[PDB]
């Protein structure tokens, strides 16, 4: 149907200790990639200051 | 492809993008894991078709 | 946040995402430079409001 | 009235040589970041075979 499927999601009321954990988020994000059955090319996560996490996983 | 995430701890909010390719890759399997992982209590998801065949 | 591109040369197609944050950052300038640089003859763009104040 | 602004874009009938040039895409994506004002956190680009380029600039 299309070259790809794209989910744009807003997550509200999340565990704030989870949201502000750069290492955990990467972990989780990496695992999420695994569940979808995709192959990870690279991943780069960054801990914004003060509170905040930003990361991407290329598949 | 990519899976991205940008979190705002102060608001308990996270903007997530799950863009995959190939029939063997289900983006909703990524969503489900993340929902569990974040303890998200309310979500809103819009599914986009990237590069429709009838468009390219 | 983030800015992404995934190309399909065989189709002359590119999936672009310009996700910005802050009133001084305009994703549309990014769009204008890329439409030019890539010489796209046709484009379709959806603009999402990520993290709406009333939502959060 | 939202933390961020996100454009989901479909580019059609592009210059096929450019689309398959990993160093130029990176060059152009980084410029687009400049034009927007965005403060570049990190940038990573990949050349897939036989065709295709995936790249992301975290801002």
């Amino acid at each position: 149907k299309s070259l790809g499927r794209h989910l744009v999601a807003e997550f509200y009321e999340c565990d704030r200790e989870v949201l502000d954990n750069v290492q955990l988020i990467e972990q989780e994000m990496k695992q999420a990639a695994y569940e979808s059955g995709a192959t990870i090319v690279t991943s780069t996560f960054h801990r914004f200051l003060p509170y905040g996490v930003s990361g991407v996983v290329v598949i | 492809x990519h899976l991205t995430i940008h979190t705002w701890p102060e608001y308990g909010y996270a903007a997530i993008d799950l863009f995959t390719c190939g029939e063997d890759v289900d983006p909703w399997k990524a969503f489900e894991h993340l929902k569990k992982a974040l303890k998200a209590k309310r979500v809103h998801v819009v599914e986009h078709e990237r590069g429709r065949y009838d468009e390219i």
